[PDB]
RNA sequence: AAGCUCGUAUCAGUUUUAUGAGGUAAAGCGAAUGAUUAGAGGUUCCGGGGUCGAAAUGACCUUGACCUAUUCUCAAACUUUAAAUAUGUAAGAAGUCCUUGUUACUUAAUUGAACGUGGACAUUUGAAUGAAGAGCUUUUAGUGGGCCAUUUUUGGUAAGC
RNA sequence: GAGAACAGAAAUCUCCAGUAGAACAAAAGGGUAAAAGCCCCCUUGAUUUUGAUUUUCAGUGUGAAUACAAACCAUGAAAGU
RNA sequence: GGUUGCGGCCAUAUCUACCAGAAAGCACCGUUUCCCGUCCGAUCAACUGUAGUUAAGCUGGUAAGAGCCUGACCGAGUAGUGUAGUGGGUGACCAUACGCGAAACUCAGGUGCUGCAAUCU
RNA sequence: GCCCGGAUAGCUCAGUCGGUAGAGCAGGGGAUUAGGAAUCCCCGUGUCCUUGGUUCGAUUCCGAGUCCGGGCACCA
């Protein structure tokens, strides 16, 4: 005994109710799947840099 | 000849590249040469394109851009005399030593040149220029050969011996030169000394000197003439390689009649195209001819 | 049965742009991406690597990953009632740089320079965009343009 | 007028097309290769059909590029058998041109009952020089029209030299 | 069995021609479009008939035979086979189908084949000289009998079955920019090369009388 | 339902501006593909059915297929072209610029890349409109048989299918 | 298309045209001409570690695929793949 | 301004026919000992720049040329289209109100622009 | 009426992936034999249903028309 099968009734007001709302950015993102390599450098900077930037206060 | 090929051929031609149109560039090699990684994001893959006229050779060195390729350092087979190789420009030594002038061409004008010597003490051994530790890496340069075929004992190869050996980093195998046993896989470097100081070119000036003159005269009157024989060439070619190691610079020439006058005479022989009202004051006498039922 | 296949419904999308076969313009891989660039995406059906899934075709994203010979980028998808970062590693046959940062940035320029000059000379910048306003009262005159009067023309056959 | 479109022959080529593969195929061969010097070079099927008993890549004919001046002394050597005399079709409108002929012994090769006796097809290719610009890589090219050996000037080429006799038209 | 014509009126479903998708379909029993004076120059007929028709819809090629026939016997036995030159400008291509123990595939069989109409579009047409106006006109209204929905009938205002009003096409004959095809003409433009444009037209750009 | 952090803060089923993508409607077939009517003339090269000396590896017929230029009509699975409505992205302080710090990565290289220091640029922080707030979390019921209208639209002759 | 003995609709060899009307194992579509097609040389990147991502989607898996990294290799003159 | 080389965009660049091309350059071109390769020094490879040449390639010009490109109150504000009505019409389907807006066609105009270096009366 | 299968000499029946028209009978003429059945031989004769494409060429490759021949839908 058939029966309706598909349909996007309603679902769009039902979205939109609480709905889409935005991709929320932030400063300062993620490093996720980023290349490896340029990951493991910039590890090196940071660490040098901020061990100058201290040094730099005596 | 009837082959017309119609309105709708035409429509649905897709021309290609002017470059192949004209048949000078493939393409294909092109960007599996100027592909850079991106992670580098400007380095400039620097292009050794080296091209062989029938009478003139042309190395330079090349880097692209969307504009167009841009040229660091040339250098043409006729500047040779500069340095004293005045007959036989389209040869192996030519082309050796046009890849030594271009090499420390570049390395002077860039303040390299006091490292990076290169071999200096030509042997004909393969050999690439090792980096000094304490010090820069040693200037990369891929040869572009263009539509030429890889083929071993081609001249082109001199040109990349000349390259290496005066002091450019330039990657490269040994099995396309000459004297390269196959079989064996291994190079004769005094073969190769040879073609780089004109050893086969001057055994065959002794070979036609006592197997035909006549011969000897026709393509040799050059040698005739400036009283050059066979077992010159050597020193001829390490005296020219003494000057290029000593200024590779590139002096250019004179121009007597300079950009002006060129344009102003040199070039005054084209036909500029009509005008909207030549060409229609064209067509009415043409229909004034043509009127007759013939 | 049915049909749901990474280039599904995808014949003239893919489809090349008449007349335009051929290899690719070196321009194409002679651009450069850096991080924090924005590019829009538009596919080539004769380049197979490195090929985004239709639903991102003629979007623009953001760059977060350079490699050899494509980039990552940022999208944000929208999937039901939210949207969703999705990270796509494509070759960079398919980008493109976006127009529109270059037009913000040209008005940015012209502001700073405008403010340059304001402040150079004691008056207002008023620099924002405004919108297109009505019109202001004109004349016109009949001075040779007279009205030419007209009048519907009847129903022919032009047949 | 003529400087260097004076005329030449490019090439010339024979064929000598059996229709099976072995013994004969490999006599022919023996047949070029004693003819030309040059070693001959074969051709192989196309797609198999039963008429003729062929199959698909199979070694069916030989034939052989012959140039130079060996050619055109060996194209003096058939047209003696040709008895000076060709006919009006045989000719390319580019101005190639040839004809067919049996018992390859009528010339220079005498039996050599082993070999057996064929027959073979003649044709010769005419052109002029820079004919390479087709051929070359680098700027490949195409002929102009004051150029481009054709029909009529190769005819009048053919009978100017070898006091020729061409015929019906 | 043929079931009747309002089954298949309107036009409801998309096209469906015969293709490689849709094979195995019957043939067309209307397979003459082009009547009477068939071999007729462009001089011969000036005078035009289009069969216009007012609602969008289908026509069976059944319909569009038995018009056919009925117009063609009319002029025929009126003022003969040759004093007109009938074109049927409207083809059967789309394709109609019947289901003939359950709804369930209920895709139909290709059944016949029909021409989809619109306002305006023209379904019979006819090439007369001007003293056939009465009889050509009686012809089409009969065929009106033989075709559903409103056909209206208009005089048209042009030279036969090319295009060119009168007078406008006056102007290139007497102007001589104008070649007799076999039962159309090809026209002068100012285009082509000029040699070909004389060779065709020799006459535009020459004294002619 | 409980609320939590903040509070004018960043937003919005919206427009505007700039930039992108699309292949439906449409239009078109003397533009490709496929289909299809009419004639044109030309196909000396003969494919076919005739006449001309059974003669024809030769002319005259019709008769093809092809060639050239025209002509009538068409497409959900053909299309050059190509809308409307829809759709993505940007409209800055998380900014614009300078400066030169770092680094085993990258460079021929103090070149590059990333990330920072210090310094100038907020009255207008930099389209419109609104904002009886913005954001975030946990938890859990009920639902998980649907139906009608307008328009587009599939099958069916059709239907309160 | 023009030509050539056997040899013809069609065997094989020429020359001209030929934007792809060819082929790319297969269904259809896309794509493709100094190739992704045809010939030829060498190869085993159809391998190794464990991660990221895309499609389907609950943003779960499976399947498939993309891009990298640390490895080992091939090929090429090399860029490179 | 030319020419060459390397290129960009990749027909305003192509295609058919016909003209011209001073300077050099390119190309044709001259040869076959060596490398190498072909059935074949044709191609490819190598030597000379000598033996000869612009005839061809190549450049430019020419054609109411094809094609291509661009544009227009030419077509057409048409076709089509978002929204509205207790609007019309038996219905098909149509008009109307506020808005968007085509392609075909016609007509006009044009037929490669240009980056780096080298050389050129 | 839809699911399937056929159409050939006068009749009947054969078709190598297409090149051709096969077999018998009926039927003309012998042959035969001292005569005749018998038989051996040869005349023939056929759009291979209908038209349409189909290719070089199709009658054997397809599509449509026609005349037939084999099934079919259960349970209330």
């Amino acid at each position: 005994a058939k029966s309706k099968n598909h349909t996007a009734h309603n679902q769009t007001r039902k979205a939109h109710r609480n709905g889409i709302k935005k991709p929320k950015t932030y400063k300062y993102p993620s490093l996720k799947g980023v290349d490896p390599k340029f990951r493991r450098n910039h590890k090196h900077a940071l660490h040098g840099t901020a061990k100058a930037l201290a040094a730099a206060k005596k | 000849q009837k082959d017309a090929k119609s309105s709708a051929y035409s429509s649905r031609f897709q021309t290609p590249f002017r470059r192949r149109r004209e048949g000078k560039t493939d393409y294909y090699q092109r960007k599996r040469l100027v592909t850079q990684h991106k992670a580098k994001y400007n380095t400039p893959k620097y292009r050794l394109v080296v091209r062989f006229t029938n009478k003139d050779i042309i190395c330079q060195i090349i880097s692209s851009t969307i504009t167009g390729d841009v040229v660091l350092a040339a250098a043409y087979s006729h500047e040779l005399p500069r340095y004293g190789i005045t007959h036989g420009l389209t040869n192996w030594a030519a082309a050796y030593a046009t890849g030594l002038l271009i090499a420390r061409r570049t390395l002077q004008k860039l303040g390299l040149d006091e490292t990076y010597k290169g071999v200096e003490e030509v042997e004909g051994e393969y050999e690439l220029t090792e980096a000094v530790e304490d010090g820069p890496r040693p200037f990369k340069v891929f040869l572009d050969i263009g539509l030429q075929r890889t083929t071993t004992g081609a001249r082109v190869f001199g040109a990349l011996k000349g390259a290496s050996d005066g002091g450019l980093y330039v990657p490269h195998s040994e099995n396309r030169f000459p004297g390269w046993d196959f079989e064996t896989e291994e190079i004769d470097p005094e073969l190769l000394r040879s073609y780089i100081f004109g050893g086969h070119v001057s055994q065959y000036m002794e070979e036609l000197a006592d197997d035909d003159e006549e011969r000897f005269s026709e393509l040799f009157k050059g040698y005739l003439a400036d009283d050059i024989d066979a077992d010159s060439l050597e020193d001829i070619y390490t005296s020219a390689h003494e000057a290029i190691r000593a200024d590779p610079a590139f002096k250019p020439t004179e121009k007597k009649f300079t950009k002006e006058q060129y344009a102003a005479e040199s070039k005054k022989y084209r036909q500029t195209k009509l005008s909207k009202e030549e060409r229609a004051a064209r067509v009415a006498a043409k229909i004034a001819a043509l009127a007759g039922q013939q | 049965g049915k049909s749901h296949g990474y280039r599904s419904r995808t014949r003239y999308m893919f489809q090349r742009d008449f007349r335009k076969h051929g290899a690719v313009h070196l321009s194409t891989y002679l651009k450069v991406y850096k991080v924090g660039d924005i590019v829009d995406i538009k596919a080539n059906g004769s380049i197979q690597k490195g090929m985004p899934h239709k639903f991102y075709q003629g979007k623009t994203g953001v760059v977060y990953n350079v490699t050899k010979s494509s980039v990552g980028v940022i999208i944000n998808k929208m999937v039901g009632n939210r949207y969703l970062e999705k990270r796509l590693n494509l070759r960079v046959e398919h980008i493109k740089h976006s127009k529109c940062r270059q037009e913000f940035l040209e008005r940015v320029k012209a502001n700073a320079a405008k403010r340059a000059e304001a402040k150079a000379q004691g008056v207002a910048v008023q620099l924002k965009r405004q919108p297109a306003q009505p019109r202001e009262s004109r004349i016109v005159s009949t001075e040779g343009n007279v009205p030419q009067t007209l009048a519907p023309v009847p129903y022919e056959t032009f047949i | 007028q003529n400087p260097m479109r004076d005329l030449k022959i490019e090439k010339l080529v024979l064929n000598i097309s059996v229709g099976e593969s072995g013994d004969r195929l490999t006599r022919a061969s023996k047949v070029l290769e004693q003819l030309s010097g040059q070693t001959p070079v074969q051709s192989k099927a196309r797609y198999t059909v039963r008429t003729f008993g062929i199959r698909r890549n199979e070694k069916i004919a030989v034939h052989v590029t012959v140039r130079g001046p060996k050619a055109e002394e060996i194209l003096e050597r058939g047209l003696k058998v040709k008895e000076y005399q060709l006919r009006d079709r045989n000719f390319s409108a580019t101005g190639n041109f040839g004809f067919g002929i049996d018992e390859h012994i009528d010339l220079g090769i005498k039996y050599d009952p082993s070999i057996g006796i064929f027959g073979m097809d003649f044709y010769v290719v005419m052109n002029r020089p820079g004919a390479r610009v087709t051929r070359r890589k680098r700027c490949k090219g195409t002929v102009g029209n004051s150029h481009k050996t054709t029909k009529e000037d190769t005819v009048s080429w053919f009978k100017q030299k070898y006091d020729a006799d061409v015929l019906d038209k | 069995a043929r079931r009747p014509a309002r089954c298949y009126r309107y036009q409801k479903n998309k096209p469906y021609p015969k293709s490689r998708y849709n094979r195995a379909v019957p043939d067309s029993k209307i397979r003459i479009y082009d009547l009477g004076k068939k071999k007729a120059t462009v001089d011969e007929f000036p005078l035009c008939v289009h069969l216009v028709s007012n609602e969008l819809e289908q026509l069976s090629s059944e319909a569009l035979e038995a018009a056919r026939i009925c117009a063609n016997k009319y002029m025929t036995t009126v003022s003969g086979r040759d004093a007109f030159h009938l074109r049927v400008r409207v083809h059967p291509f789309h394709v109609l189908r019947i289901n003939k123990q359950g709804m369930r595939g209920a895709w139909g069989k290709p059944h016949g084949l029909a021409a989809r109409v619109d306002i305006g579009q023209i379904i019979f047409s006819v090439r007369t000289k001007d003293s056939n106006k009465d009889v050509v006109v009686e012809g089409l209204r009969r065929a009106r009998y033989k075709f559903p929905g409103q056909q209206k009938i208009i005089l048209s205002k042009k030279w036969g079955f090319t295009n060119l009003d009168r007078p406008e096409y006056l102007k290139k004959r007497e102007a001589g920019e104008v070649k007799d095809d076999g039962a159309f003409v090809k026209f002068l433009s100012k285009k082509g090369s000029l040699e070909n444009n004389i060779r065709e037209f020799p006459e535009y750009f020459a004294a002619q009388a």
